[PDB]
């Protein structure tokens, strides 16, 4: 059912880069 | 005769090698299995705190005080 | 232009475009990239904007 | 607690030169004979009591050495020596490997001395487009 | 000191441009071999102090090529400077026209 | 003899059969200095009080102006009589091209530019009165420069003079105390009682103008002062043996201040200046000299030891005796706050009559009198350097307390470095929040007074106690030691306000922790660069480049700004950021929340609002309401007499500006240039031979320093000014 | 008892600049830095830092309430350990992305032999991958509970720190 | 790892290149100048754009600089 699209923003700011500074942490230890 | 010490400072910690340990545990850990609880970890609150109404907000409804989305005009 | 070589260091030709400054070298050298003239260039232009 | 160590070098405990984590990726040592305990200026600060040996003391930036060899130039003093020294010991030293004094000049000292450009001829240097084998370098 | 109404932002962004400008300054006026030297004298302190001792760090903290230390002078700056006038030229006009 | 130049002077290679412009600021940039002179004291001691000379002959050359250009064109008389409304003026200016309006015409029958910084208030303080008078003291002090500048020629010249009895240091350190303070303090009392006290007490109502008891009186015969505060004035002074109690009358610890016009009591300033007068007369004999009474010179200091802190603080230097540089930090950090001390003091609790109410100098003054202080200390210990890289000889030290530091570097500096994040980084990083929390951040809940409150509060502190302090506890004195602190026991005068219970709180353990910050990461800059400076853990050997010395390696991947000379080249900037802060906090307290006006129903009315409290929390609040809420003063302010402050920070903003061009810029870039043009002259044969090279690195970390650092000052003095006066 | 190791630095060769004073090694109970994972050379993760976790979690019941958002409010006095678990779980990652300054893949460990083990050269690299990461099973297991144990129990205070 | 390229004539010294910090200095004997001497680096691996190596070192056109690209914990200097 309904209410959102917040789905995106807690990503694009919250986990996504949490995963940027995560997997290229790296680039070094990529 | 031995001016001691510590040096060897206090009993080698409690009969506690058990339950915490092993049991539960998110554990084994890294490389593979880490994401395994930092994937939920970060899609948890997120995901489910990228909703739950209806509701909980800061709160405000029914645009009036000399009407509004008007005037007046219409519905 | 003359950042082709100069005569200060008549060989930035080798050196290139993007060499970070110089050091005390015969008190008479510093920030010297033809790059770091684009640096300064991008100052006066945002001035001229 | 206490001993081995027989330095002198000496001034005791402070931070400001030679630390914890470079018993690995290099280390560097220095030898000489010490005219008197004849105290002088010695990095972290102190003043060191020179002694009747030594002269062997630890210090990582071999930077610090010649400096100190010549540091030993404002009380009169002479013949600095250094070494390396690391896991597991070996090099790393110009005085003496033969103490060739960088100045002098003497025996057989090698090539590696300079561009087919006796410089003036300097310009746009386009003898390059993806050199391979071709220069990497000179 | 009452509220925000609808021109709230640059009232933030602007002082942003008015910060984010500004500190494209340290990098700029504050050149190079003052950073290492210092960032040693404690790249060091946190190499001694127990409990947070077992932490040796994957590579090894240095200060910044002098170029850079003129670049990020340029993209804090301009970014600041692209900012504000940026937010002003807009702010301005939604009040007055 | 001798002399004269001509090429070559002291920078060994000066003449050089020249070759290039840029010597004319190697000389202009060596010239005074030493070692690029010599510590050979028998020709350097005999420069320092040579001096040291003129500076006075200049200070004289000074003051002898500030009465001629007082008493050749008063506002002094044409006002004095009437403090209150109608105020200062010491310059009126020739009628060239529209100078005029610059000399206002607003001072009581006087055309002229209005004047900020007491003086009127400094000379209505003693008494003097009559222009033909401290004009009879304009001449008192101008030749009176002469002879003091006739000391250059006195010694040195026909008299190569003495280090033998310069080096020693006991007569002078005793006599300054006694000697030439002690000719003073109390021999201002004879003045402050007889001259000063009553030509004020009887000013304090009647005595309007011209019949003004020319000080001429009140010597040999009393009767009149006698007719005033008594003392029984026969020819026998009681307190020769303890009738003290009587010759008192007019000097019991009165504290507060003269409510018939602020200042504070002259009935409260002989007891202050014959006690702190004579300690300095007696306590200015404690050292050796000749006659077997005295102390260690240094023989005291090595007196004591301590295990760690070892030897103690021992055998305290022997150039500390010798010469300047070694010494030269201490007479400055000291003198340092000894101009931030008198500052946070003066406004803080008024001297000479007519301040508290005033403004345009219960501010103005306040500053400068804090620049000089900041300036002075925040460039005092660039003398710790030089010294090590200089005046320090072979040895005197190891196991000295000194070395105990130079060892314990890296891990003394260091543990400041962090405070200097926490303290700041996050305690300034703290208006920020409440911006992100006023814009974004809904009063709902954040860091201000009815906010991150903090209810009663913040106290008080203490101060307050400073207000039970005179009613018991230090038995008396009078009225609460300085109205600024205390409870609600509240005064003023002159319609407008004077000083009152200036209550703190949030807005107060805020800000502060910035001066509280700053003067952390403004020292250690300083200490980092004061300790490493000669031995730096990363070019380890410095005394191998000089004091200034640019940087060094493009190697080690980026060695620059290593010198303390350049640790000082930004040692400053911040001060300016720190002195040229702090002033600020001040001028929005005094005002908005201290200055007043009067009306009546219980209601003081400030220059601006009790705003501040919650519209100077958030960082911003200081441009909302500290700029465009002000500046109006100066923004419009043309065609008038604010017509200079509409004319300064203009060419003060440029010349904050025309810094970065020399300071952000390159240096090789510029030299690289001054050919190109060269072709024009040369080919067309004109061209120099002092080969016109382009300004030496250091030299241009010797301008965007001055220039920046001329720039954002005047500016703020072009500014803060004209605020005060009409909404002043 | 007879004075002590003062002046003459850091043990050994008067030139190894870590440093010795009190707050290095001392009677007044350096003892600390030696029963939480601190010094010793010690033993075996989990039961070293499941202590950190255990302790480290509730340590934040603080700046998770009057500080931040809602001081005291609805939803509510769940203060103590809100997302305070939530805003661990990266603190509970972070050092599980650390695993680069520790590598091996197994833990013997554990006794020691005779002989000795924790062999005469520790200060440094004993610890490993699948050699440290089960300390990480601690702090996190410990974090939560380190959080959660401050919730279920108590919240109109009591005499807990009095000193100590 | 030291750069770029740097050039002939001087030595002897007694008034030129006598002061690299991190060594990087022999002096071969070689035949050309007014007694015998050609040089840059019997080394360049200890150095370090210690670029004080021409300040003491004349002879005409660029004469010392750095180019470390790789730039190395040997001569990026940072030990600890
Ligand atoms: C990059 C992303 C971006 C995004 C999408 C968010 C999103 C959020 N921030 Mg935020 N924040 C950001 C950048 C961002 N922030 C930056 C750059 C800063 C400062 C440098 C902050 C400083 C900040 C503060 C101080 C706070 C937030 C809070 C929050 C949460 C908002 C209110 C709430 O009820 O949270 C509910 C969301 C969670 C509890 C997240 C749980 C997710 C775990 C499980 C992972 C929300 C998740 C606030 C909060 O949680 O209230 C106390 C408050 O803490 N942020
Ligand atoms: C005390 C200092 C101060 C400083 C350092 C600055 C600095 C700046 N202001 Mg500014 N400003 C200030 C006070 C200051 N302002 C005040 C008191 C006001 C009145 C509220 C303004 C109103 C203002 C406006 C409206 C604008 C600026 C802009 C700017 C930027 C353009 C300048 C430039 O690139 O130079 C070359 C000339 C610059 C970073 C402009 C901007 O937003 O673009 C970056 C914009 O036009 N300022
Ligand atoms: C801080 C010092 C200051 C100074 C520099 C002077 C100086 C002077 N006072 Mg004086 N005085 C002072 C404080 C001072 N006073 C104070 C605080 C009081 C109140 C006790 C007085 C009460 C006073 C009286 C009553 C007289 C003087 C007189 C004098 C003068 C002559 C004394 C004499 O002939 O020696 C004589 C030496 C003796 C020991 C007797 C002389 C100018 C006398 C005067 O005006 O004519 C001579 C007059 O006697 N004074
Ligand atoms: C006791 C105080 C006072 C006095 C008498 C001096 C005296 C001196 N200072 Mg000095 N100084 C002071 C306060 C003082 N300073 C303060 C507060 C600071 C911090 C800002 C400095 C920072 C300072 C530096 C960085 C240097 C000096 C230097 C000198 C010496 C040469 C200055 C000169 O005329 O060169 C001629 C230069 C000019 C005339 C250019 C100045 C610009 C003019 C136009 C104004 C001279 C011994 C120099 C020195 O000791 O030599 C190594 C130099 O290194 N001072
Ligand atoms: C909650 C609130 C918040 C959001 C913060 C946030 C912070 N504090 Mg902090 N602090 C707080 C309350 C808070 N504190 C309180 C109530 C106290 C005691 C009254 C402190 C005593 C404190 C200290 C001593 C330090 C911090 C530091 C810090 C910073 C941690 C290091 C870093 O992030 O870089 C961070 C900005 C640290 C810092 O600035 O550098 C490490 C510093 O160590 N805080
Ligand atoms: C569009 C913009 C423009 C620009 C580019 C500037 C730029 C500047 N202004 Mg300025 N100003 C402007 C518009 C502008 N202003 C307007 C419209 C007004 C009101 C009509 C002012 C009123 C003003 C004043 C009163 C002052 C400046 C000062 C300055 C300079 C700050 C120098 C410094 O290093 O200390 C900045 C360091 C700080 C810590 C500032 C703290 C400010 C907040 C956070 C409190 C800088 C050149 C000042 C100066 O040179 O000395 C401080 C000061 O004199 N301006
Ligand atoms: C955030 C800030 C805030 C809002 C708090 C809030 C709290 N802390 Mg706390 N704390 C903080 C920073 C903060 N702390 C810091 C920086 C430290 C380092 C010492 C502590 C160390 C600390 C300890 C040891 C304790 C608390 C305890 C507490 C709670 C006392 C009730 C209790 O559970 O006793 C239990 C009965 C309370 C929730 C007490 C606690 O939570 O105990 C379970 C416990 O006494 N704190
Ligand atoms: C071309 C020409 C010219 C022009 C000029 C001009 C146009 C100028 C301007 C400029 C600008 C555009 C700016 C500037 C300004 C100035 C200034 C700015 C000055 C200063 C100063 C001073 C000396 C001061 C001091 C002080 C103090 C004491 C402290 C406080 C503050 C103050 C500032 C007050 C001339 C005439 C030369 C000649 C001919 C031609
Ligand atoms: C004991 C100890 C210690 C201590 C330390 C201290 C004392 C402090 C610190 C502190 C700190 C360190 C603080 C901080 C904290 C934090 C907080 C209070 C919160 C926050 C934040 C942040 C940072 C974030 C943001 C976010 C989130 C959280 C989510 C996601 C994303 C975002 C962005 C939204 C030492 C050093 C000795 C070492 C170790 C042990
Ligand atoms: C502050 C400063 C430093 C020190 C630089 C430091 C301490 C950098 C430390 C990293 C900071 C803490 C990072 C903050 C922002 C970055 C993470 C942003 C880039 C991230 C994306 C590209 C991923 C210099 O080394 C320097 C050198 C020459 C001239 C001026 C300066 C200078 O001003
Ligand atoms: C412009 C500039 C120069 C060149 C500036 C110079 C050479 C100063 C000019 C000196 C004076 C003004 C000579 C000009 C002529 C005057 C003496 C008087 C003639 C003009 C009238 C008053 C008659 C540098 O050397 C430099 C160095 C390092 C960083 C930045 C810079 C920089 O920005
Ligand atoms: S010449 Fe300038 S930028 Fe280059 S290394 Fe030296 S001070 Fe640094
Ligand atoms: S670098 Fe110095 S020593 Fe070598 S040839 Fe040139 S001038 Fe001579
Ligand atoms: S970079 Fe220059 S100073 Fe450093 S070793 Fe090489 S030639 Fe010598």
């Amino acid at each position: 059912m309904i209410n959102l699209p917040s789905l995106f923003v807690p990503l694009v700011g919250l986990l996504f880069p949490a995963v940027a500074m995560a997997s290229l942490f790296l680039h070094v230890e990529k | 005769w031995d001016v001691y010490g510590s040096d060897a400072p206090s009993p080698y910690n409690s009969l506690q090698s058990k339950f915490f340990e092993t049991f539960a545990a998110p554990f084994t850990k890294r490389g593979l299995l880490l994401k395994f609880l930092i994937l939920g970890g970060g899609s948890l609150l997120t995901y489910v705190s990228a909703n739950a109404p209806q509701d909980v907000l800061p709160i405000t409804r029914g645009p009036q005080q000399p009407p509004k989305l008007g005037p007046r005009g219409k519905i | 232009l003359d950042a082709r070589g100069s005569k200060l260091m008549p060989d930035k030709k080798d050196f290139g475009y993007s060499f970070p400054c110089d050091g005390p070298g015969r008190g008479g050298t510093c920030d010297i990239s033809a790059w770091d003239d684009f640096y300064l260039a991008v100052f006066w232009m945002l001035n001229t904007i | 607690e206490l001993d081995p160590n027989t330095p002198s070098p000496i001034f005791a405990g402070s931070t400001g030169g030679l630390l914890r984590k470079a018993q690995v990726e290099e280390f560097y040592v220095i030898t000489w004979e010490s005219p008197k305990e004849q105290i002088f200026e010695m990095p972290t600060g102190g003043a060191a009591i020179m002694r009747e040996g030594p002269n062997l003391l630890k210090l990582a930036r071999k930077e610090q050495c010649l400096a100190l060899g010549t540091r030993l130039r404002s009380k009169y003093k002479i013949k600095y020596q250094f070494y390396r020294v690391f896991p597991s010991g070996e090099v790393q030293y110009l005085h003496p490997k033969d103490g060739v004094y960088p100045e002098k000049v003497n025996p057989g000292r090698q090539g590696v001395g300079l561009n087919m450009r006796s410089i003036g001829k300097n310009v746009s240097p386009i003898e390059v487009k993806f050199t391979g084998k071709q220069p990497y370098d000179l | 000191p009452l509220v925000c109404n609808s021109l709230s932002v640059w009232a933030w962004m602007f002082l942003f441009g008015h910060l984010v400008w500004a500190t494209g300054f340290m990098f700029l006026i504050s050149w190079r071999g003052y950073w290492q030297e210092l960032i040693e004298t404690l790249a060091w302190a946190h190499e001694r102090t127990p409990l947070a001792n077992l932490i040796r760090w994957r590579d090894k903290p240095v200060a910044l090529s002098i170029v850079q230390a003129r670049l990020v002078g340029l993209v804090h700056f301009s970014v600041g400077y692209i900012f504000t006038y940026a937010a002003f030229l807009i702010a301005s006009t939604s009040g007055k026209f | 003899f001798e002399q004269w130049a001509k090429p070559g002077h002291f920078s060994r290679t000066i003449a050089k059969g020249p070759d290039t412009t840029t010597w004319i600021w190697n000389l202009h940039a060596d010239a005074h200095d030493f070692d690029s002179h010599t510590s050979d004291l028998e020709e350097i001691s005999r420069k320092v009080f040579s001096a040291h000379f003129g500076q006075l002959s200049i200070i004289f050359l000074w003051l002898s102006g500030m009465y001629f250009h007082g008493a050749r064109f008063s506002n002094y008389e044409a006002w004095l009589n009437d403090p209150t409304h109608i105020g200062p003026s010491a310059q009126v200016v020739w009628p060239i091209v529209g100078q005029e309006i610059l000399n206002g015409d607003v001072g009581g029958g006087f055309r002229g530019i209005q004047i900020t910084s007491g003086f009127f208030q400094i000379w209505r303080a003693s008494g003097i009165t009559s222009e033909l008078q401290l004009y009879c003291t304009a001449i008192g002090a101008l030749v009176f420069a002469g002879l003091m500048l006739f000391a250059g020629w006195f010694h040195y010249h026909k008299a190569a003079p003495k280090l033998a009895w310069f080096q020693d240091v006991e007569s002078m350190l005793n006599h300054h105390l006694a000697g030439l303070l002690g000719l003073g303090s109390l021999s201002w009392a004879g003045h402050q009682v007889h001259v000063s006290l009553p030509i004020n007490q009887f000013l304090n109502a009647g005595v309007d103008p011209k019949e003004i008891p020319l000080p001429h009186e009140f010597i040999l015969n009393r009767d009149l002062l006698a007719q005033l505060y008594p003392s029984f004035a026969e020819g026998a002074t009681p307190f020769f043996t303890l009738n003290w109690s009587k010759y008192a009358d007019f000097l019991t610890f009165r504290g507060g201040l003269d409510p018939l016009t602020g200042g504070l009591w002259l009935t409260d300033i002989a007891h202050h200046h014959l006690a702190i007068a004579i300690l300095f007369l007696i306590a200015g004999h404690m050292y050796r000299t000749n006659w077997g009474i005295g102390h260690g010179i240094k023989d005291i200091l090595e007196a004591h030891k301590g295990p760690f802190t070892g030897q103690g603080h021992k055998g305290l230097y022997e150039i500390l005796t010798t010469s300047w540089h070694a010494q030269l930090s201490i007479n400055l950090a000291m003198l340092g706050s000894l101009t931030i001390v008198v500052a946070q003091h003066m406004y803080s609790m008024p001297p000479y009559p007519y301040l508290a109410t005033d403004y345009a100098t219960q501010l103005s003054l306040f500053t400068h009198h804090m620049w000089i202080g900041g300036f002075l200390i925040v460039g005092a210990a660039a003398h710790a350097a030089i010294f090590m890289v200089r005046d320090y000889d072979p040895t005197t030290r190891y196991n000295d307390l000194l070395d105990r530091v130079l060892r314990h570097r890296d891990a003394i500096i260091s543990h400041l470095n962090w405070v200097c994040i926490f303290l700041g980084f996050h305690s300034f990083g703290l208006y920020i929040h409440n911006d992100t929390m006023s814009a974004l951040g809904r009063p709902q809940d954040m860091f201000s007074d009815t906010a991150i409150q903090l209810q009663p509060v913040f106290a008080q502190w203490i101060q307050n106690t400073h207000a039970l302090a005179p009613g018991t506890t230090a038995p008396g004195a009078t009225a609460s030691t300085s109205l600024t602190w205390g409870g609600g026991d509240l005064v003023a005068v002159g319609n407008k306000v004077a000083l009152l219970p200036i209550p703190l709180g949030t807005a107060d353990f805020l800000v502060h922790h910035i001066h509280a910050f700053t003067i952390h990461v403004t020292v250690l800059i300083l200490l980092k660069g004061v300790l490493f400076a000669r031995s730096s853990r990363l070019i380890p050997d410095k005394a191998n480049l000089g004091f200034r010395f640019p940087c060094d390696g493009p190697g080690r991947g980026g060695t620059c700004q290593v010198s303390a000379w350049d640790h000082v080249f930004l040692g400053l900037f911040w001060m300016y950021n720190s002195i040229s802060v702090v002033i600020f906090h001040f001028s929005w307290k005094m005002q908005s929340d201290v200055w007043g006006t009067i009306n009546d129903q219980g209601v003081v009315t400030h220059i601006t609002a009790g705003n501040f409290a919650q519209s100077s929390i958030t960082i911003n609040g200081w441009l909302r309401d500290f700029l465009w809420a002000q500046a109006s003063q100066v923004i419009q302010s043309y065609g008038s007499s604010l017509s200079a402050y509409g004319l300064f920070f203009l060419g003060a903003h440029f010349v904050w500006a025309f810094s970065l061009m020399f300071l952000f810029s390159g240096r090789g870039y510029w030299q690289e240039l001054i050919e190109s043009i060269v072709w024009a002259h040369n080919k067309l044969k004109v061209a120099p031979a002092t080969q016109p090279r382009a300004l030496s690195i250091v030299q241009g970390r010797a301008v965007g320093v001055t220039h920046y650092l001329l720039g954002g000052i005047a500016t703020t003095w072009a500014f803060f000014l004209a605020r005060i006066i009409a909404v002043g | 008892k007879p004075t002590y190791q003062v002046i003459q630095p850091l043990n050994g060769d008067p030139f190894i600049g870590g440093l010795e004073t009190p707050v290095t090694s001392s009677p007044l109970i350096a003892w600390y830095l030696s029963n939480l994972p601190a010094y010793r050379t010690a033993v075996n993760p989990l039961l070293r830092g499941v202590e950190v976790g255990l302790a480290h979690g509730f340590l934040l019941v603080g700046p998770f309430v009057k500080a931040g958002p809602l001081r005291n409010t609805e939803y509510a006095g769940a203060a103590g350990s809100l997302a305070a678990a939530g805003l661990v779980v990266i603190l509970s990652m972070c050092l599980t992305m650390y695993g680069i300054a520790s590598f091996k893949e197994g833990e013997p460990s554990i006794a020691p032999a005779l002989t000795l083990t924790g062999r005469k050269k520790q200060p440094d690299q004993l610890q490993s991958a699948d050699g440290w990461a089960k300390f990480t099973g601690g702090f996190f297991f410990g974090g939560v509970s380190g959080v959660t144990w401050a919730c279920f129990l108590m919240y109109v205070l009591d005499l807990p720190y009095y000193f100590k | 790892s030291h750069s770029v390229k740097i050039y002939d004539t001087c030595i002897g010294c007694t008034q030129c290149v006598r002061a690299c910090p991190t060594d990087v200095l022999e002096m071969i004997p070689w035949g050309g100048c007014k007694a015998k001497q050609i040089a840059s680096a019997p080394r360049t691996e200890d150095c370090v754009g210690c670029k004080r190596c021409e300040s003491a070192c004349p002879t005409d056109f660029l004469s010392v600089r750095v180019y470390l690209w790789h730039e190395t914990t040997r001569s990026m200097g940072l030990a600890y």
